[PDB]
RNA sequence: CGCGGGGUGGAGCAGCCUGGUAGCUCGUCGGGCUCAUAACCCGAAGGUCGUCGGUUCAAAUCCGGCCCCCGCAACCA
RNA sequence: CUUUAAUGUUUGAUGUUCUAACGUUGACCCGUAAUCCGGGUUGCGGACAGUGUCUGGUGGGUAGUUUGACUGGGGCGGUC
RNA sequence: AAUUCCUUGUCGGGUAAGUUCCGACCUGCACGAAUGGCGUAAUGAUGGCCAGGCUGUCUCCACCCGAGACUCAGUGAAAU
RNA sequence: GCUCGCCGGAAGACCAAGGGUUCCUGUCCAACGUUAAUCGGGGCAGGGUGAGUCGACCCCUAAGGCGAGGCCGAAAGGCGUAGUCGAUGGGAAACAGGUUAAUAUUCCUGUACUUGGUGUUACUGCGAAGGGGGGACGGAGAAGGCUAUGUUGGCCGGGCGACGGUUGUCCCGGUUUAAGCGUGUAGGCUGGUUUUCCAGGCAAAUCCGGAAAAUCAAGGCUGAGGCGUGAUGACGAGGCACUACGGUGCUGAAGCAACAAAUGCCCUGCUUCCAGGAAAAGCCUCUAAGCAUCAGGUAACAUCAAAUCGUACCCCAAACCGACACAGGUGGUCAGGUAGAGAAUACCAAGGCGCUUGAGAGAACUCGGGUGAAGGAACUAGGCAAAAUGGUGCCGUAACUUCGGGAGAAGGCACGCUGAUAUGUAGGUGAGGUCCCUCGCGGAUGGAGCUGAAAUCAGUCGAAGAUACCAGCUGGCUGCAACUGUUUAUUAAAAACACAGCACUGUGCAAACACGAAAGUGGACGUAUACGGUGUGACGCCUGCCCGGUGCCGGAAGGUUAAU
RNA sequence: AGGACCGAACCGACUAAUGUCGAAAAAUUAGCGGAUGACUUGUGGCUGGGGGUGAAAGGCCAAUCAAACCGGGAGAUAGCU
RNA sequence: GCUUGAGUCUCGUAGAGGGGGGUAGAAUUCCAGGUGUAGCGGUGAAAUGCGUAGAGAUCUGGAGGAAUACCGGUGGCGAAGGCGGCCCCCUGGACGAAGACUGACGCUCAGGUGCGAAAGCGUGGGGAGCAAACAGGAUUAGAUACCCUGGUAGUCCACGCC
């Protein structure tokens, strides 16, 4: 079998990104969402 | 020509080909070429509007002179190419000055056939030139529809339309499917009938032949479940509904004729 | 067991619905046409309206029991 | 009052023609090396087409719901 | 009959014995001609039946080789 | 450490991805490891990743994304032009050896290469978001020439050997060498060169293309490997020398031939068929607006620059994905010996491991298996499971059929080893010698050596010669479906779906239909021999009657008929 | 030449045993089907909730699908326990 | 050897012999418009059907497929089946004329080969008229017949088969 989740950081960036986040309005709402429940991990980095 | 196979494989048993000896055997002219990356029965929404579409083997789109701006200079058809995007076989011509194109080629053309286009050529098959000089009775193809637009009409394989009355302004095409059409005189036309017309012999024998060409499996409404079309349902074969298309649009006979611009120009439909 | 319909000269069918009067075709009988039959033409007879009872001025008919026939149902574990 | 002829007048219903509304996913040029688009020439159609408002029709393509109770389990039959 | 309720219908073959199988009879509850009809070489990890072959499936199980099971030392759960 | 046993087209050795110090050394044992543990992918401390040539970054595109203006939409926002991004694609350049506790095509030794700046010398016209060439391309098939690699022989070094033999046809180990440069072959492609002219290449063009002629017959492009050179160099088995006893220092002979031969290379070839097989840049070349005592371009030489980032370790798994040190899953490359058709399989080399609970006992019973007298499906829903058949050459082969098949039908015969034909044949490769030459990597001729099936006869061993692993059960009748294929991922693989074919019907292109408030797209850069929908589902013989109900199509005279 | 045949890797998943608080939230073993094609697979994009996609099972859309997950209406309503 | 068999050459004759590529006129059907108005068509009679939504009658034009009036005759050609509007190209056979040449090369002919009306069959076009089957209307004791209105395949063209 093959449990569903096969990691590609490159994908990740590109749907989980800051950038991918920050070009849409709906994503800067998340962010605007996670700055004031500050959570310190806000996306998906290194 | 057409030929049959012989029954040696289970599928190979019912494979008609449309062998034709006269088509060149190499790569065409690069500088006609351009890709042609399929849609794959897709929008600029990404859903599928078409089905049926998607697969098949990837072609390269060559570029064709239908408009035929190129008047008083003469032509040698040098080779009877093929093309992947028709079903008519297309003829790479060189002009007199020495600039060479792609054109639709008609039945009789064989191999360094002088043609020429322009409003005063010969009646000869592969000259194009106006409607209101061609001879009444003639049957010509690549009809310009709009002047200059390019080609509209009988551009398939053994495609021809019949010229029947001219008039005045408006000269009276008799369409390929049997009906009545009304174009301005001032639109070109090529004279004579598209060739390889042996495609209608062509049977593609088994399966996976109509997969390469782009066509993908068509599954009825019947076996589907109706939350998926409009037919479907039921313990085992129950059709009893009025056939229509996935969309509810009773099919089977119901007419879609809606332009209304261009009622003046049918002058009688297809009966 | 239940629901709907039906039983009309010798036979197959109208008419019942919304009651007082029973028609059509074939068949039958007698005559005629032909050398004889059929066919055809003319005339006529024949119906306890399944059976009983109630209701009604009056019952093929309205209502109910019964007999026979036809169709459906007789299902869910 | 009826049948009715000419004139003036009033609008409706069709036919034909025209060009200026408009369409132009026809050709050409410029903005611009750009097949989007805009503007300008020219041709083809043409007060149509198309859109908006009101309105008759079709309409399970789509949506919100209804689909009785009693019942010697329910259904059917029967009843209210 | 992938359809025949009645039915294991009737007859014949196959078996010592055949509610299934094969070929016919038509009494088709309630087959049927693109919701296609009747056949059809080849193909099928397809449905039913038969014969040969071969065997522990079985008549009837017997012995033996290994991993657990059992005992000792260490670790050490679970449903309820 | 000495034996034993296992994988060995993997359980080996390297990368991408993904994790993130798990790598190496010292030390410690509570917690973690399904047990102990001075052990460890565990704790603590310290150390380790060195690049002009690898890869990314960078130059340039695909799918597709974002998108100035613009069009469109209550707003949000959608689409899209110029552009600009985006590899899994194309584009410049390095190989061998040595060295560490851990890194090395990155450090050192030796030998090379590429892209540009600046300057010098000698010459010459250069110059685009513009044009052309090139880059540049499909599947399958077979052949030829080689290499990686392996075997044998020769040679060199060591041994002559704890139970009989072994100075000989004996045994064991080794016999390694690249990039680049020159030569430019086997082979493949193509007729060169010069003069004139032209509505062609958004303008121009000496370049490309085309149309007339002349002269001569070759010239040119491309190309694995071979031979020199790189290299009187490194490496090299075994000795010689010191032991912290792990290993270090030193030295170092032979280093060739023949044959067999890949799926690797020439080959991004050639032939053939059809379903007809990216784009742009780097590079080369031609010129425009222009600039010309210039600037730049070509060649040679000197010098400088080649930055930033990753580089450790794991990578078919105790580190990734599965909550775990989980019998599962994970793309690419190299891939030897014997037998064998083979990457199957059996046993081994290199290398890596014995799976992190063991020790006795040998009951029932359970699982994984072997054998089994007599019978041989009587078992049972049913031959489910097991058993059995199983390879190669040849003999022989039915009903039926679409004349291809059916068929490897069924059913049989010979299979080991030794000698002989022949101190190893037919065949393959092929040196020395001889001759010629348009002289080189040449062609004829020549045949040693090397190598090696298969057929027959004769003899002999066992119960058994495809002796193991490996490796079809066959046939008769018949239902359904044509056939390969697809499907309920995780109880249904089928008669279900798909299927080419056939029919009906809609659509004249601003096409129907479809997504979408709209614009715009798909359909299609296709156009009735086309596209969409519905139905049936190869093929053969056919496909009957009905327009009442319903839907659909056509025609409107009348009745009815909303808004106005 | 072949949706050709036998048969590995690769992909799939027909039969049986074991497993069922498993080694594993569908696997292992012994046999199977396809294996030049409608083949398989890596990397990267596109299509989304009454929508997507579907050789069509009402299957699949992150171990959840005759209508996914997360948050908000919302302490929904419940003649019921 | 010869020649009276047979065959070949020179000059001409008549012709629906065959194959291929074109064209003309009449008529029928349908479509379009105008003129114009109550029946048209059919039969022994009648009816189904068509028509006042305006047919038929009539004029002009157009699209079409098929057959070739008069010439035409127990006339002609070819082996036979069979073949006729006309034009062009290719091509076959028979006969007459006055001579020459080869010199029996002959006659028939199982098996075999080829050609062979119509109908019928496969693939692709075409489809006016006519017309299997079929339906309806009559006649009839019954009429799945003869009669009448429509009418699919086919009849027409190309490539094969029987």
């Amino acid at each position: 079998m093959k449990r569903t989740f096969q990691p590609s950081v490159l994908k990740r960036n590109r749907s989980h990104g800051f950038r991918a986040r920050m070009a849409t309005k709906n994503g800067r709402q998340v962010l605007a969402r996670r700055r004031a429940k500050g959570r310190a991990r806000l996306t998906v980095s290194k | 020509a057409v030929v049959k196979c012989k029954p040696t494989s289970p599928g190979r048993r019912h494979v008609v080909k449309v062998v034709n000896p006269e088509l060149h055997k190499g790569k065409p002219f690069a500088p006609l070429l351009e890709k042609n990356s399929k849609s794959g029965g897709r929008n600029n929404n990404g859903r599928i509007t078409t089905r049926h579409i998607g697969g098949g083997h990837k072609q390269a789109y060559r570029i064709v002179d239908f408009k035929r701006n190129k008047d008083g200079i003469p032509a040698v058809v040098e080779r009877l190419e093929y093309d992947p995007n028709r079903s008519a076989n297309i003829a790479l011509v060189l002009y007199k000055d020495g600039e060479r194109r792609y054109i639709l080629a008609p039945k009789g053309l064989k191999a360094g056939d002088q043609i020429q286009s322009g409003v005063d050529a010969a009646i000869k098959p592969g000259n194009t030139l106006p409607m209101r000089n061609i001879p009444v009775g003639s049957t010509v193809h690549n009809v310009e529809m709009k002047p200059g637009k390019g080609g509209q009409l009988a551009r398939s394989a053994g495609t021809y339309v019949q010229i029947v009355a001219r008039d005045g302004a408006y000269v009276t095409l008799r369409l390929r499917s049997g009906e009545m059409r009304k174009v301005e005189a001032d639109c070109r036309a090529t004279l004579g009938e598209v060739g390889n017309a042996e495609h209608m012999l062509r049977v593609l024998g088994k399966a996976g032949a109509a997969r390469w060409r782009g066509v993908r499996p068509t599954v009825r409404g019947t076996a589907m479940n109706p939350v998926d079309h409009p037919h479907g349902g039921g313990e085992g074969r129950n059709f009893g509904k009025h056939p229509v298309t996935p969309w509810g649009v009773q099919t089977k006979g119901k007419k879609t004729r809606s332009n209304k611009r261009t009622d003046k120009f049918i002058v009688r439909r297809r009966s």
